[PDB]
């Protein structure tokens, strides 16, 4: 066990009425000691005067708002006790009125105002204070001094360094907020003169809001397109992303989109009496990048006339065709064209033969016919095919 | 408080953490009624505030109604919070901010109501509400603020980043501002043509002002900060 002994003892106060003044006090020992304040050795009751302890034990800071004169002029002592043994210190405290506030008496030019930090962000607490001579600031925090001692720590306090024709400025630094830090926060500024404090200033701590930025994305990538020539369709691009990124088209090369005049987040391609096939590439650009998307354009031409059909099997009532399609691009099926030589009416049609062999059968024997083929893919019908006569 | 809820005695003013345990309605649990505390409430289902739904709140310093899925608040929900100073309304399904909803205070000073969808406020919405001095919007829909919203108030901190704001106009909606401390318009949709110069302007005559304003719109003027721009560049 050992007795008490102060780590901080309180000092007279010079304040004006209507303030604040506030006394620190603080011990250690083993046990613990507590701490007692008094006038006139008997302990303080009174409405204006709290006394806040420290989280840690260790002292409390008697605080006496709103100062009175002649009321709140006095002596007062801080008692620290344990088992072992007890140890007091006095302190005095006057009150001025501003009727007679000396000239140099500190002044707050302009206090701490009301801040509002995101978690993790950093925090700065103002102020601005003149007097004569030029005063120390210090800081209050929910009515208990703040720690700055440790220049190495989360939370330090700033010079001027030299003022001058203007206040003397103060700064709290609060590095990387947290919920704890949000609060009431006073500075208060002192001199040989005596000590003011300024209007009190609430640091709220808000959720930390993260930008979120997103790389461009094709919401609505353009699709491929087949036409007949000129020839319309428009095709349409979509991009989304944080920032938004503009869209533009391309034809290889050259820029079909004027620069000065390019949309965001949206561009349709109108394209007129389309001629030949083409790729077409789809930039959005964001300050997150480029990306490019094709459309493909094509022009499809309606079947040629197929290759003159060929008799390779005949019988009584049938007859066996095989032709070659007469075209470059795939054909979707053949349509089969047959009527009697002398007749002089439409066409008979057999539909979808899907190779290019078929026995039309059902004829009349010892019979001359007149035989055609026809062509169709997606786009239309091809021309018929020249003739083959047989029997 | 403790069968439905968590209470931790703080050392200043009682909290109390009524977070997420899907409640539908306040109707349960009954608030201490002359003690001074705050209430998290988040993570609770709600579609709806109900007229009056809220009267034995007398004294409550903070209230949390994030992640509510709050669609609507009936004409003067908030009846009771007499003493009520700090207000969250975070991450619900807003859209409208009636000129009526915030009946019940006169002592707020706090209003936090981001990502919430809000398309169109009113204009007296925060008129009667004297004690507000910080004012948090963003990443919401506002496309246009009604003028003299702000004529009441004196707000310090106003927070209007992510919304969908591409001019701002002196007359009426700036004038009143200017009296701010801190102000926020980082993700906007900014069009940098001379008809938005009042705002350029206003950036000047303002003081304490930190923060970016990059030109959504145009091209040519994309990705520039406003602040750095000129009068000539924009005209
Ligand atoms: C393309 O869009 C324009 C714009 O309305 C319209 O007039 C035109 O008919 C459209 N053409 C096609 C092929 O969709
Ligand atoms: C278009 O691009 C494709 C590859 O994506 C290529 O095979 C084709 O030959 C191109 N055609 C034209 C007309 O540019
Ligand atoms: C509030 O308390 C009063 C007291 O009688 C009661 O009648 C009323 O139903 C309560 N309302 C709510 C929402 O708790
Ligand atoms: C940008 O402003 C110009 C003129 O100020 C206007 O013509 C144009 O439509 C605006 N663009 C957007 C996306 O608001």
């Amino acid at each position: 066990e050992t007795p008490p002994r102060f780590t901080r003892t309180p000092v007279d106060q010079t304040g004006v009425s209507g303030g604040v003044a506030s006394f620190i006090c603080q011990a250690t020992g083993d046990p613990r000691p507590k701490i007692v304040w008094n006038k006139k050795g008997k302990k303080v009751s009174n409405q204006r005067f709290e006394v806040i302890e420290f989280d840690d034990g260790s002292g409390s800071v008697l605080r006496i708002q709103p100062l009175r004169t002649p009321r709140d002029e006095a002596i007062y002592e801080c008692v620290a006790s344990n088992n072992v043994g007890e140890i007091s210190v006095s302190t005095r405290l006057t009150v001025l009125r501003e009727d007679q506030i000396p000239r140099g008496f500190p002044t707050i030019d302009m206090g701490p105002q009301l801040k509002v930090v995101e978690r993790t962000r950093t925090a700065t607490m103002l102020c601005a204070a003149s007097g004569n001579p030029d005063p120390e600031i210090t800081w209050f925090k929910d009515f208990l001094p703040v720690d700055t001692s440790n220049n190495n720590g989360r939370i330090k306090q700033l010079r001027s360094e030299s003022i001058g024709g203007t206040p003397i400025r103060g700064a709290l630094q609060i590095e990387q907020s947290e919920e704890s830090d949000q609060g009431k926060y006073e500075c208060v500024a002192t001199n040989s003169a005596g000590t003011r404090y300024s209007a009190p200033a609430n640091l709220y701590v808000r959720e930390l809001r993260e930008v979120r930025r997103v790389p461009p994305r094709f919401s609505i990538p353009p699709t491929n397109h087949e036409i007949m020539p000129g020839g319309s369709v428009n095709i349409t691009c979509v991009a989304v992303g944080s920032p938004m990124p503009y869209v533009k088209w391309m034809l290889g090369a050259e820029d079909l989109t004027p620069e000065d005049d390019m949309p965001i987040g949206r561009n349709v391609l109108e394209l007129n009496d389309v001629r030949q096939s083409a790729n077409y590439t789809c930039v959005a650009m964001s300050t997150l990048g480029v990306i490019e998307a094709i459309a493909q354009i094509t022009v499809k031409a309606l079947p040629k006339p197929p290759g003159t059909p060929v008799v390779t099997e005949s019988t009584a009532t049938s007859i066996t065709l095989t032709w070659d399609s007469g075209n470059p691009e795939p054909v979707s099926y053949y349509i089969i064209q047959h009527k009697p030589k002398n007749s002089e009416e439409p066409y008979k049609e057999i539909d979808g033969i899907a190779t290019t062999r078929y026995s039309v059968a059902g004829l009349s024997p010892y019979s001359d016919y007149e035989f055609r083929v026809v062509a169709v893919n997606n786009i239309g019908r091809g021309p018929a095919s020249e003739p083959v006569l047989t029997q | 408080c403790k069968i439905r809820c968590l209470c931790e005695e703080k050392e200043n003013v009682l909290n109390i953490n009524c977070e997420n345990k899907g409640f539908t309605t306040v109707s349960l649990l009954q608030p201490p009624q002359y003690r001074i505390y705050q209430l998290f409430l988040n993570g609770n289902l709600l579609t709806r505030l109900y007229p009056n739904e809220f009267v034995n709140y007398s004294n409550a310093v903070t209230l949390h109604l994030g992640n509510n899925g709050l669609q609507e608040i009936r004409p003067g929900a908030f009846s009771g919070l007499k003493t009520l100073k700090r207000l969250h309304l975070n991450n619900n399904k807003l859209e409208v901010l009636r000129e009526d909803t915030f009946l019940g205070l006169e002592s707020l000073e706090y209003l936090q109501a981001d990502y919430n969808y809000i398309s169109t406020i009113e204009a007296g919405a925060f008129s009667k509400l004297n004690k507000l001095k910080v004012l948090i919007l963003n990443d919401n829909l506002l496309l246009s603020l009604p003028s003299n919203v702000f004529r009441f108030v004196l707000l310090t901190h106003l927070d209007l980043r992510g919304n969908r704001l591409k001019v701002m106009p002196f007359a009426g909606v700036l004038e009143h501002i200017g009296g701010i401390m801190e102000i926020q318009l980082e993700e906007n949709p900014w069009n940098c043509t001379c008809d938005l110069l009042p705002l350029k302007a206003w950036l000047d005559t303002i003081t304490v002002f930190v923060g970016e304003i990059v030109c959504e719109t145009p091209f040519r003027l994309h990705g520039k900060d406003v602040t750095q721009l000129t009068r000539q560049d924009l005209c």
